[PDB]
């Protein structure tokens, strides 16, 4: 039977940084403000008043 | 949206629409007007409003804001009038059939928004005041 002094140190993997992978964006999630209305009105406003 | 684009962008079309929609004439878009407005009792009130706004300003069919107000009143006027309930005053804004889309008289919110800089119908800027006139080029 043995007894310990120093708590284990978690080894850190090295290499390229792991990119973001999830269903959505997270903190980088913002929204566009649209005039009051239904979903269709907002979608129409966004599509008709924007260029990509 | 198509009906409002037709009425706003063309003064002659707006005049024809108002004339056919006020005196119960044959309008090529009667079914559209009937299907857009639910059963109500605002017909005669809207027709009367049309009367005051045609008598006071016979030159109305050049300001797009006036065209929008006249088209709104005309669309309400020829709706499916309820047989039983008595006629009431026309509401400032109403609701389209089978949808949560609000149509407004002053066009401050909903399907038509007319700011001093521009008029937007259905989320698309139909009129941009100052640049890009409604009519094309030759």
């Amino acid at each position: 039977w043995t007894q310990m002094k120093k708590l284990p140190l978690l080894k850190e993997k090295e290499g390229p940084p792991s990119p973001w992978r999830a269903l959505l964006l997270g903190a980088d999630s913002e929204y566009i403000v649209c005039p009051p209305g239904t979903d269709q009105e907002a979608i129409s406003w966004i599509h008709s008043q924007s260029e990509i | 949206k198509s009906l409002l684009k037709s009425t706003i962008l063309h003064a002659e079309r707006c005049k024809e629409f108002v004339g056919n929609m006020l005196e119960e004439y044959q309008d090529p878009a009667e079914t559209t007007v009937q299907s857009l407005v639910p059963i109500n009792t605002w017909g005669k009130s809207a027709k009367r409003k049309l009367q005051e706004e045609i008598t006071s300003d016979p030159d109305w069919h050049q300001c797009p804001r006036k065209r929008a107000k006249m088209s709104y009143l005309a669309i309400i006027a020829g709706s499916i009038q309820d047989r039983d309930k008595k006629q009431t005053n026309v509401p400032r804004a109403f609701m389209l059939r089978g949808s949560q889309i609000e149509y407004d008289m002053k066009a401050t919110r909903g399907l038509v928004v007319d700011t001093t800089n521009r008029i937007i119908v259905g989320g698309e800027t139909v009129l941009r005041e100052g640049k890009g006139g409604p009519e094309g080029y030759v």
